[PDB]
């Protein structure tokens, strides 16, 4: 009954535990790298002139 | 003597202030912006025009100070009276439809329909103001039968049909509310008795509004008819008749203030 | 034995929390303190798509960024052309309680679901010029909350029975079932590379799933109420959760921990929809308070409000090119912002 | 514009006219949320979704039974909520009271009126006449209660008083509760019709600035 579900959850958390974890510093660093890489591809962030805007 | 003019001034100032506050509340607050409010603000505009046109005439009386073409004043007065009376009739019809036939709805995205109705009412009133384009009296002495027929036409068009429609529709509204006050859970108050009192109060206010329309608009047309048929101490009567004539449009927004509590809150907020 | 199982479970939870804390070097704001703030951003309603009767729960843009599908509680599924407001399609629904809708990446089919517990697929292109149900997917116990097309023949659906499933339109069978959530699953979002998806449920937790294998890769916590919306970062290594406690949070799969909180004292209502921009620098979120707020996903400082809806904003999406934002709402109105 | 643009415009206009026809046909119906409880006779009250259609006085009603804290948001624009309780039994009557409290105090249903059907009143009469089970065992305030067979009326009015006392603890008149006694009875459709008509009349009064 509940023993099988307990075993399943324990196995799940065990395979969750042994995963490679990345330091949050370089995580934030590459988040900034990605957002600055696509900075000018974002018309919402940087509005484009209305000549090519299809939403006059 | 001069005491009668004090009542004139206070009544006209109260009416102008009431309609100004009503239009200010309607335009500032988007919460009360929908189909029923279009005709209410049309009535507010009509009363504002009627009072702003009633100011210069007794300002001048106390020949004529304005110009001959300054014709346009009588035209604007007649079209303001027309739009006020006809918008009263249209509001009466809308309230009858809302109260007596609630399941059969229609307002939702019909802003175009109500705007078209209001514009047609205003244009028809403007056209009815045209027959006065002859000529600050409206007609000369020679027009004996012509002034008679114009007086009868104006009296009937502006007082018989609209009063009949308003009285019938509003009496039906009051009867429907008095009958529907018995379809409420009754016992265990704070949710049922309040509805009883509200419906009874609405019916009484509606009946008082009809009676006040009739009483306030009767003397002006009565005096016009008597003058057309055929001034020693009648000037006080003329002044009182005019005050009673324009007091109805003054009291028109006071009924909305009296009934709606949300309108009361908005009125106090924008006061 | 249950007691020893619980003891080892709690000790491994403690050790995983300790490892998660140890992997944390510095906060997101400290690293992103020198970045130039995006500043106030103004968005105007370029188009207002009218024609829906009842309140609108979901919408989805097509890959072409021209067409989009919206679902309303009046039982109508309308496909618009946001460029010209012309209604390309208007599909009547068997069940008028639709809670989600989708647009296939190929653009050939659309899907919807709701209280009927069934995901219905409609073929948009037919020789006769009419749209009919291509397939009915049944098997979910609870109401459908979300569904996204992996491809022309695969779809992942989330239902209210605390489960997520991967289907096959050709055979109408559950290829893989994802189990483990405790409460109703409210939203999901496929990864940009179509290899993983994340699910936000009402158990105040989010889980990362892999479609190919079919097990919970990672579990994320931190919210204190039901999570109503969720979406992936454009790079695919992060996702944002919009929950009912009036807060939004960012999670990084690599760090396996909460990154940033998007909350304010004035806002007390929960999040209804969450989506990023083309670059991910901008996080838009719908709110119960009739307005849509715009968050700067790096600094956690608001940068705009998409006011203009006189009812609840229940859904919002950003085009693939990021050139428009459509926000459906409970007033039966869609608005294109640019 | 171009010919294909005109074709798109005409397709859109046919779709829009069909949409307006559908709206005119389908927004005259009143949506009802049958939200009673099990063993209360909720299903047999009018002679994952179970929708039923009935028409009274040339008006179309659409009742929806679901077979709760999350999907209840969908029924935000329903005309009224029909609640059915089993007044015969008293062990589960407190559960019905708590369910009514949670429904009344729900944020999404703070503007939706509730029609209350106290079902199975014949069994209530039989039980109160038998005397084997006493209401005071479950509601000690009944022993001190006096009505404003007499004991049948006392019991039924006491239960109705409890439900309406729960109802009036909040709302401030934004929505009211309509309690009805139901057996077997074939007049429940008329009761729902009248209550919905009263609710719509109140809505029109509120929206027309008359109250």
């Amino acid at each position: 009954a509940s023993i099988a579900q307990a075993r399943k959850l324990v196995e799940q958390l065990k395979m969750e535990a042994n995963i490679d974890r990345i330091k949050v510093s370089k995580a934030a660093a590459d988040l900034m790298a990605y957002c600055e890489a696509h900075a000018k591809e974002d018309p919402l962030l940087t509005p484009v002139p209305a000549s090519e805007n299809p939403f006059r | 003597l001069c005491a009668i003019y004090i009542t004139y001034a206070v009544i006209i100032s109260v009416g102008i202030l009431g309609n100004a506050i009503l239009i200010k509340v309607f335009f500032k607050t988007k919460s009360m912006q929908t189909v029923p409010n279009i005709f209410i603000t049309s009535l507010a505009f009509g009363d504002l025009l009627l009072l702003l046109t009633c100011v210069p005439v007794d300002a001048t009386h106390y020949g004529w100070l304005f110009g001959r073409i300054g014709k346009v004043l009588s035209f604007i007065r007649l079209t303001s009276v027309g739009v006020s009376v006809f918008t009263l009739t249209i509001l009466s019809a809308d309230r009858y439809k809302a109260v007596v036939k609630p399941l059969e709805r229609q307002p939702s995205n019909a802003i175009l329909k109500t705007c078209v109705k209001a514009g047609c009412v205003w244009i028809v009133s403007m056209i009815f103001a045209l027959p006065e384009a002859i000529f600050c009296t409206s007609y000369p002495v020679s027009k004996k039968l012509l002034q008679e027929i114009h007086s009868l036409l104006c009296f009937l068009v502006f007082y018989i049909i609209p009063l009949s429609i308003i009285s019938v529709y509003y009496s039906l509204i009051a009867r429907t509310l008095y009958k529907s006050t018995l379809n409420i859970p009754t016992e265990e108050q704070s949710h049922a008795r309040k509805q009883i009192e509200s419906r009874k109060r609405i019916a009484r206010t509606v009946l008082v509004l009809v009676a006040l329309f009739a009483l306030c608009w009767l003397p002006n047309h009565l005096l016009y008819l008597y003058h057309s048929f055929t001034s020693a101490m009648h000037f006080i009567f003329t002044i009182f008749s005019r005050v009673l004539a324009f007091s109805n449009s003054c009291v028109n927004p006071f009924a909305l203030y009296w009934l709606s509590k949300s309108f009361q809150k908005h009125f106090k907020a924008q006061l | 034995e249950l007691d020893q199982l619980r003891q080892e479970a709690e000790q491994l939870k403690n050790q995983i929390r300790d490892a998660r804390k140890a992997c944390a070097d510095a906060t997101l704001s400290q690293i992103t303190n020198n970045i130039d703030p995006v500043g106030r951003i103004q968005m105007r309603t370029r188009r207002t798509l009218r024609g829906h009767l009842a309140k609108i729960y979901a919408m989805h843009w097509g890959t072409d960024s021209r067409l989009l599908v919206s679902a309303s509680q009046d039982g109508k599924l309308i496909i618009w052309d946001s460029y010209t407001t012309n209604k390309v399609h208007a599909i009547p629904l068997r069940s008028s309680w639709v809670m989600t809708c989708a647009y296939a990446p190929s653009g050939n089919y659309v899907a919807c679901g709701g209280l009927d517990n069934i995901c219905s697929i409609y073929n948009l292109k037919t020789r006769e010029g009419n749209v009919r149900v291509s397939r009915e997917l049944a098997g979910h116990t609870g109401y459908l909350s979300c569904c996204r097309f992996l491809d022309d023949n695969q779809i992942v659906t989330s239902s209210g029975d605390t489960t997520c499933a991967l289907w096959d339109i050709e055979t109408g069978q559950q290829t893989t079932t994802f189990t483990g959530h405790t409460g109703d699953v409210m939203s999901l979002s496929l990864a940009p590379d179509t290899r993983l998806f994340v699910s936000g449920a009402c158990d105040a937790s989010a889980k990362l799933w892999d479609v190919r294998e079919g097990m919970c890769r990672q579990t994320f916590t931190g919210h204190e109420s039901d999570i109503n919306a969720i979406c992936f970062f454009p790079n695919g290594n992060a996702f944002a959760t919009g929950s009912d406690d009036a807060t939004c949070r960012l999670f990084d799969l690599r760090a396996d921990q909460e990154l940033m909180t998007y909350s304010h004292d004035n806002i007390i209502c929960g999040i209804t929809s969450v989506s990023f921009s083309k670059s991910g620098r901008l996080l838009l979120a719908g709110y119960d308070d009739f307005n849509c707020n715009v968050w700067d996903a790096l600094k956690a400082d608001r940068a705009g409000v998409l006011a203009g809806h006189d009812n609840r904003v229940s859904c919002l999406g950003v085009t693939d090119d990021g050139m428009a934002v459509a926000t459906g709402s409970w007033d039966s109105f869609l608005k294109i912002w640019n | 514009v171009s010919a294909e643009d005109k074709a798109a415009a005409e397709r859109s206009k046919m779709i829009d006219k069909n949409l307006r026809e559908d709206g005119e046909k389908a927004r005259r119906t009143l949506r009802l949320l049958l939200l009673g409880a099990d063993n209360s006779g909720k299903s047999t009250i009018v002679k994952g979704i179970f929708e039923t259609k009935f028409q009274v006085d040339k008006v179309n009603f659409h009742m929806f039974d679901v077979g709760r804290r999350k999907w209840i948001q969908c029924f935000n624009d329903v005309t009224a909520i029909i609640f059915v309780v089993d007044s015969s039994d008293y062990n589960r009557l407190q559960e019905a009271l708590n369910d009514f409290k949670s429904i009344w105090n729900n944020r999404w249903l703070r503007t939706i009126s509730v029609i209350l059907f106290l079902n199975k009143q014949d069994l209530l009469a039989e039980k109160v006449l038998a005397g084997k089970s006493k209401i005071e065992d479950y509601f000690p305030e009944f022993a001190r209660y006096t009505t404003p067979d007499p004991r049948v009326t006392r019991a039924k009015y006491f239960i109705r008083k409890e439900f309406v006392d729960i109802s009036t603890a909040s709302g401030d008149g934004r929505h009211i509760c309509y309690p009805h006694f139901t057996c077997v009875d074939t007049e429940n459709a008329r009761r729902i019709f009248n209550d919905c008509k009263d609710i719509i009349l109140q809505m029109n009064l509120r929206e027309y600035n008359l109250v």
